[PDB]
């Protein structure tokens, strides 16, 4: 329902039906950055494999899908391509909508507190206006689909599409108001991701902020329906691992998925903090930092809820970012997800301290991590410190750059309060 | 089917059996025999033996294998093992075992058996996964 967004939609596609049906296709498939031991089509082919043979997909060490995802791809295992086009498309579109909500709930909020002038004299140039948003849906979908990360992830058929498309449409429920729908769409992203948990905090405070409920204390209303919201999110997500048990009729997911995903025993290179630290890792010693580096991923949502109280869409961006830089096995696909929110916040782009050499830090490393991978995989010129020490500067430009749109918010909130 | 090797103590006697697969032919030294070996009479059996003509040479002992492993770099290869059925006239089960560490991840959707050229389903598949 745009004008636009269908000519961006079948660029996209276009797009990536060229490159499924090109020779990099299978190049892109095995790149590792963009592949993890739980996003892999060739594990989910593996764990479908496994079960013709008759053999149970988690009695090894190789297929990490969710029961769900196995019984998706059994139907759909023929048209994988068509498929992960099509969830790519889902994702934009869910984006596109809820963006296009959250600037109309942006501007209503906006013009309900000019009226009684809570802003300093001194902002004219500061505030949201609607030519300038009148684009900001299309641009989110246009850099969801359009950009290398979210093409490479559709192209290697990584099930981080998935996830994403399940996260996408959390946030479009969320943003609409549908709290069933909300509590489902984060069940399943919590049944396939494990970090969306996190997303738990924001999504209810923006339905709560969606029903002009208080966020306080001696406030019964909002107690009962933090309850609700927590009863539907946790009976959705425990009836779905109940099903999922009777797929299998086995309990061998939950560690294989969930375990895996805590415990990291793969250490198969990915962008990620994780791979080299615990490849190089003093044996006792070694669960304290599993302990703090899962506890890492966890650990903000409950200060940045009680600093974004009010902006629970931005403290959802921020928590999809550190999903996605903090995290066991992140393929670059995740990183796709809270990118494609930045043209929500471009027009903090007055107050962002240094984009210029974030943006080029983590363009350089995107171009560099298949470069230093073929020169100490394929060929023996370098070694692992090589990618190591892209993976660090990959993480530190996307840890500031994401510090840098927090901040600018925050500034840009102080503006608004206190003039310039 | 006469002249067989030269070998220069005069053996005990001849026995000639179905060993493997052919019909061959031994010379016997009976050590427990004191005509063969004395107090004295040390045994040093010589045998006249060299790479014969390819024209005077069994040729192939109608089944061997081959293992390799393909690719080049890390992260990825294949596990290939060819293995040879030089009867033309029979076909034969062969039962094949491979134990792979573990740290040779395993894709069993990549297990192809061609045989012809074409493909050959094997009779009977087993196959046990690793855990780390
Ligand atoms: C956060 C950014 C950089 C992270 C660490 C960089 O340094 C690690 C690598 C060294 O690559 P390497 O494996 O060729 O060299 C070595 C050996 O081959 C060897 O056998 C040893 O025993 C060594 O000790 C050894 O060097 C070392 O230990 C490195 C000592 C430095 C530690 C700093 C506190 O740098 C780069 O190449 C990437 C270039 C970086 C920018 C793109
Ligand atoms: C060896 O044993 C037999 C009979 O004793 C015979 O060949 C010969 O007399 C013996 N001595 C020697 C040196 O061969």
């Amino acid at each position: 329902m745009a004008a636009p967004l269908v000519l961006v939609l079948v660029v996209a596609v276009t797009v990536r039906a060229a490159l499924f049906r090109s020779s990099l296709a299978e190049f892109i498939s095995e790149r590792v950055e963009v592949v993890s031991p739980l996003s892999s089509w060739k594990r989910v082919v593996e764990g479908l494999s496994l079960l013709d043979l008759g053999v149970s997909p988690y009695s090894g060490a190789v297929f990490h899908e969710t029961p769900l995802i196995i019984y998706l791809f059994h139907f759909l295992i023929d048209y994988a391509e068509l498929v992960f086009m099509i969830t790519d498309a889902l994702t934009a579109i869910a984006l596109y909508f809820a963006i296009q909500d959250f600037n109309k709930v942006v501007f209503k909020k906006q013009k309900l507190l000019l009226e009684l002038d809570q802003y300093a004299p001194d902002v004219a140039e500061l505030i949201r206006t609607p030519m300038e948003m009148r684009y900001i849906p299309l641009k989110v979908a246009l850099f969801y689909l359009l950009n290398p990360y979210t093409i490479l992830s559709c192209v290697a058929k990584s099930t981080c599409a998935i996830n994403n498309t399940l996260i996408a449409f959390f946030i479009l429920t969320t943003i609409k108001g549908s709290a069933f729908l909300s509590a489902i769409f984060l069940a399943l992203a919590t049944y396939q991701s494990l970090y969306p948990l996190t997303l738990f905090v924001p999504g209810l405070l923006y339905l709560l902020q969606r029903q002009y409920i208080p966020v306080k204390m001696k406030s019964k209303a909002f107690w009962i329906f933090s309850w609700e919201y927590a009863m539907m999110y946790v009976g959705s997500l425990v009836v779905i691992i109940c099903l999922s048990f009777f797929l299998l009729s086995s309990w061998d997911f939950i560690p294989a998925v969930y375990g895996f995903i805590l415990s990291v025993p793969d250490l198969t290179p990915n962008i990620g903090l994780f791979w080299y630290f615990f490849a190089e890792m003093f044996e006792h010693f070694s669960l304290f930092f599993v302990c703090v580096f899962q506890i890492n991923v966890f650990f903000y949502t409950i200060p940045l809820a009680i600093k974004l109280k009010e902006h629970p869409i931005f403290f959802m961006f921020i928590q999809i970012a550190v999903i996605a830089i903090f995290k066991s096995y992140p393929t670059v696909g995740d990183v796709a997800l809270y990118m494609a929110f930045f043209p929500v916040w471009n027009h903090l782009y007055r107050f962002l301290r240094n984009i210029f050499v974030l943006t080029c830090i983590i363009i350089v490393c995107s171009l560099l991590f298949p470069v230093l991978w073929h020169l100490w995989i394929y060929a023996g010129s370098a070694n692992s410190n090589f990618f190591y020490a892209i993976t660090l500067t990959f993480n530190v430009g996307q840890i500031l750059l994401i510090s840098d749109y927090f901040y600018a918010f925050l500034r840009r909130e102080y503006y608004l309060t206190h003039g310039l | 089917d006469n002249e067989t090797l030269e070998v220069h103590p005069p053996p005990t006697t001849t026995y000639q059996d179905v060993i493997l697969g052919t019909r061959k032919t031994y010379a016997i030294y009976d050590l427990l025999d004191t005509a063969m070996i004395n107090n004295s009479r040390n045994l040093n059996i010589q045998l006249k033996w060299k790479r014969p003509p390819e024209n005077e040479a069994p040729p192939v002992p109608f089944l061997h294998a081959q293992r390799y492993v393909s690719g080049y770099g890390l992260q990825k290869g294949e596990l290939s093992t060819l293995l040879y059925n030089t009867h033309p006239y029979r076909a034969f089960p062969v039962l094949l075992l491979d134990t792979v560490p573990w740290y040779l991840r395993l894709y069993v959707h990549t297990l192809t058996i061609t045989s012809k050229g074409k493909e050959n389903k094997p009779s009977y598949i087993h196959y046990q996964p690793a855990q780390d």
